[PDB]
């Protein structure tokens, strides 16, 4: 089993800056064969469920806006919104996706100041 | 110890002419398998992944090929669709192990791959494992088409493309299927 | 269509021998070769090109991949006197190769 | 169009057994998989399972044996979790989520269902 | 985006010596073929995905690394051998050659 | 795991149907396969019968003398040639592959001498 | 032999829009892709684009993007780099280059080297 630890566990930063957060892992979350390492990220609104923003290790999904650019390869990870506006009052979770169990992270809460 | 010249391998045969390998005189580690989990999908059917280092098989087999994403659920026993029953149709008495995984640094390309084709179009069902190669034309319409390729007159062979900037749904997936039995 | 190189061949019992089949098309590692007494009929005798089936001692060492291929017999005793063929899967029709006989 | 509904809230006594259930529409019900995670409060979440449609293959975590079993339903295209033996660290969320065939992320989610476990 | 590094540009080497040259890489990538390219004539593919030869060249070729790490090594040099040595890349972007490698002997 | 023939002799403008027992496995799985042999000029296809329905595949230059039936219950194969010639005097085979589908011929069987000539 | 041949080597005025051939022989010319490069005398070879001759979709690269149009003739096995905008600093040997297997060249045509007049 994976231990994911954030260590930013509750953010505040005003409208129109760049929030950088993070992730780590136990184990290089990176497999052999075609070197394009595993994680994952969620955005949940209060009173809402969790939905995804940003699969393998950069790579945002289809619906969701273009300013969550993820990084990070191996053990070590941020997730970079580059403009937070005023629909950013949620939670973003970290999500081992290399092996089983699935072993999610802890919750970083992100309030505007 | 045979295991490393079928999984990482270079270039991956296409669906319709999908590649093989026998096994066979020299005993097997199982440890690339269920112990690196590098793997996606690792639907072992028959036997139980985890207990093959105490079991000794002769002749297994290693057919290997690259598909789409969205159809990789599709390499199974007894699922219909479009390559489940025109390309390589698996048996129902199967027992083995289907894994598959993403790759999609080494088998896309900027606009178009084009070289992994597939059977969109054929006169019946295909049997378990039998391999279609030939290129005749279809002539869908009632009209004979002696290699026109016009109107109801397709080139069977329809071509995938796997650009680099689609969903996960239409991706290149290298799955190989262990095909272990008994004696 | 496949091809030999010689129909008939003349090797000694101490000494090696290879016999080469060329392949019209590329066929990938898609061939057998066969044994033929002259009474029964053929045995297989090398699978795939490489591998070597069942009730057949360490000798026939078959190699050869991608158009051209090679069937070494290492060090010939007196019943290893027989035809030897070729094959392919791949491509319907399923084309044979030219009898080719070992003698002394 | 990708639904996933759920009941609203669930209240039982401790002592007892659940039928946790959400309903898939949207899709073909037979070629994703699903899965179930945890959320209680100042914890985080949890991975608990996870079922496939076709064949029921089911996996669980470590420490979720014997207490949460996974049931498929290709009837009426709906999925189940039986939670059984509830204690008092059970009051959570629990929800649905699927993907499966070829990653491990999960798109699309339930809205959520509250577990209380009170006299 | 993927730019490459070969670093021993300039080589310099007496033959039948154990020389070798890295090619440098930057995001990640699969394989890096291989070609060679003499000079004033049409290049030949020399090496495969990283150890396969490509059934036309002498067996003292073979090149190593995995990820993004990549290097050629040469056990002997020789004196036919005055020619450079590029290098693909295997990735969903668009191929990218290398700098070159001067194999040049003094 | 083993293959049964028969043998023959036919008028030259008589019509001869062959056969071949198939035993030890379940004979409705595996491409049951014909080849020829005359004295020289090597073997050639026939074609290959599928005993699940009569699934039949041929060659071109056999194709309207060679008729693959076959029956699940009896598991024994058989083909029938028709209209013969002088070339048609040979010695034929029945053979199976070793696996599903793609792979090599294994199991063979005896062979069936037939003279057409006069 | 499986081979690529091209256009001899061209000496033309700057501006004009110039056509290199190249000859497909021997491999499946609806198979394989096109690429094309560029060797400038004394620096590393770089790259242009390529062209499938199945269904002719072109991509080029970002710095000869109006520079070059590539077109290919499905059923006479032929293949066109029409140069446009010809300038004194394109003073280099552009190869054919075919190829399947990823981005891994089979083949190479004899070069034809454009040099600029004045
Ligand atoms: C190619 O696959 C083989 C196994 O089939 C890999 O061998 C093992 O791979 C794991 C993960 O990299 C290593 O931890 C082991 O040390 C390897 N064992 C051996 C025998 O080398 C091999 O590394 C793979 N190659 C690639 C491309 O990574
Ligand atoms: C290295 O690759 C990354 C990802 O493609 C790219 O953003 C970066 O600009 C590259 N380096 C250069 C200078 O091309």
């Amino acid at each position: 089993d994976i231990v994911m630890t954030q260590s930013p566990s509750s953010l505040a930063m005003s409208v129109g800056q760049k929030v950088t957060m993070s992730c780590k892992s136990s184990q290089s979350l990176l497999n052999s064969y075609n070197q394009e390492n595993y994680l994952a990220w969620y955005q949940q609104k209060p009173g809402q469920s969790p939905k995804l923003l940003v699969y393998f290790a950069s790579t945002r999904e289809s619906g969701v806006p273009d300013r969550f650019i993820g990084s990070g390869s191996g053990t070590d990870f941020t997730l970079t919104i580059s403009s937070v506006q005023a629909e950013d009052l949620a939670d973003y979770f970290c999500q081992q996706h290399y092996s089983t169990p699935f072993t999610f992270g802890s919750g970083t809460k992100l309030e505007i100041k | 110890c045979p295991f490393g010249e079928v999984f990482n391998a270079t270039r991956f045969a296409s669906v319709y002419a999908w590649n093989r390998k026998r096994i066979s005189n020299c005993v097997a580690d199982y440890s690339v398998l269920y112990n690196s989990a590098s793997f996606s999908t690792f639907k072992c059917y028959g036997v139980s992944p985890t207990k093959l280092n105490d079991l000794c098989f002769t002749n297994v087999y290693a057919d290997s090929f690259v598909i789409r994403g969205d159809e990789v659920r599709q390499i199974a026993p007894g699922q219909t669709g479009t390559i489940a029953d025109y390309n390589y149709k698996l048996p129902d008495d199967f027992t083995g192990c289907v894994i598959a995984w993403n790759s999609n640094n080494l088998d896309s390309k900027v606009g178009g791959n084009y070289n992994y084709r597939y059977r969109l179009f054929r006169k019946s069902n295909l049997k378990p494992f039998e391999r279609d190669i030939s290129t005749e034309i279809y002539q869908a319409g009632s009209k004979p088409c002696n290699g026109v390729k016009g109107f109801n007159c397709y080139f069977p062979l329809q071509s995938y493309g796997f650009q680099p900037t689609y969903g996960v749904g239409y991706q290149p997936y290298r799955v190989v299927v262990l095909s272990f039995e008994l004696l | 269509v496949m091809t030999q190189s010689h129909k008939f061949l003349s090797t000694s019992v101490g000494d090696r021998v290879n016999i080469t089949c060329k392949a019209s098309q590329d066929v990938d590692t898609a061939v057998a070769w066969y044994q033929q007494k002259p009474g029964q009929s053929p045995k297989l005798l090398i699978s795939w090109a490489s591998t070597r089936h069942t009730g057949v001692p360490d000798r026939f060492t078959g190699s050869g991949s991608g158009t051209d291929f090679t069937l070494t017999i290492s060090n010939v005793q007196s019943e290893d006197l027989a035809d030897y063929f070729c094959q392919q899967y791949s491509p319907y029709p399923y084309t044979f190769g030219g009898g080719t006989k070992l003698e002394i | 169009q990708v639904q996933l509904q759920q009941p609203g809230a669930e209240l039982v006594r401790p002592g007892a057994s659940v039928k946790l259930s959400c309903k898939a529409s949207g899709y073909t019900f037979t070629s994703y998989w699903m899965n179930w995670v945890k959320q209680r409060p100042e914890q985080g979440l949890e991975w608990i399972g996870r079922i496939d449609p076709y064949d029921s293959e089911t996996h669980y975590n470590q420490k979720f044996k014997d207490k949460a079993i996974l049931t498929v339903d290709k009837s009426s295209t709906t999925a189940y979790m039986q939670l059984s033996s509830l204690t008092s660290e059970d009051s959570a969320v629990y929800y649905c989520a699927r993907w499966g065939t070829v990653e491990w992320f999960f798109d699309y989610w339930g809205q959520g269902t509250t577990l209380t476990v009170s006299q | 985006q993927i730019v490459l590094s070969q670093s021993p540009t300039i080589l310099s080497a007496s033959p039948g010596e154990k020389v070798t040259m890295t090619c440098r890489a930057n995001s990640s990538v699969g394989f890096m073929h291989w070609c060679q390219q003499k000079p004033g004539s049409s290049p030949k593919p020399w090496i495969y995905a990283t150890s396969n030869l490509a059934s036309g060249v002498p067996g003292r070729f073979s090149g190593s690394g995995s990820g993004t790490s990549y290097s050629l090594t040469i056990s002997r040099v020789e004196a036919e051998d005055a020619a450079t040595y590029y290098c693909q890349q295997w990735s969903s972007d668009p191929p990218t050659f290398g700098s070159g490698t001067k194999l040049e002997i003094k | 795991q083993l293959a049964q023939s028969g043998a023959e002799l036919a008028r030259p403008g008589a019509s001869v149907k062959l056969s071949c027992k198939a035993s030890g496995y379940t004979f409705t799985r595996y491409w049951m396969q014909w080849v020829k042999q005359r004295p020289g000029q090597g073997l050639e296809w026939i074609g290959a019968i599928y005993p699940g329905d009569g699934d039949s595949r041929y060659t071109q230059k056999f194709k309207g003398k060679a008729t693959l039936t076959a029956d699940k219950s009896s598991s024994t194969a058989y083909m029938q040639l028709s209209s013969l010639a002088s070339e048609d005097s040979a010695v034929y085979y029945c053979a199976r592959r070793n696996y599903y589908g793609y792979d090599a011929f294994a199991y063979w069987g005896q062979g069936t001498l037939v003279t057409v000539s006069a | 032999q499986v081979q690529l041949q091209q256009s001899g080597p061209e000496l033309v005025k700057p501006g004009a829009s110039v056509r290199i051939s190249c000859k497909a022989s021997g491999y499946t010319f609806t198979s394989y892709y096109i690429h094309w490069v560029k060797q400038r005398p004394g620096q590393g070879l770089e790259w242009i684009g390529w062209i499938y001759p199945g269904n002719v979709k072109s991509i080029y690269n970002e710095k000869f993007k109006g520079k070059a149009t590539l077109t290919a003739d499905k059923s006479s096995n032929t293949a066109y780099m029409q140069l446009s905008s010809l300038t004194s600093e394109d003073s280099a040997v552009y190869f054919c280059a075919g190829e399947e297997h990823g981005n891994y060249f089979d083949f190479w045509g004899q070069g034809t080297t454009l040099t600029v007049s004045q």
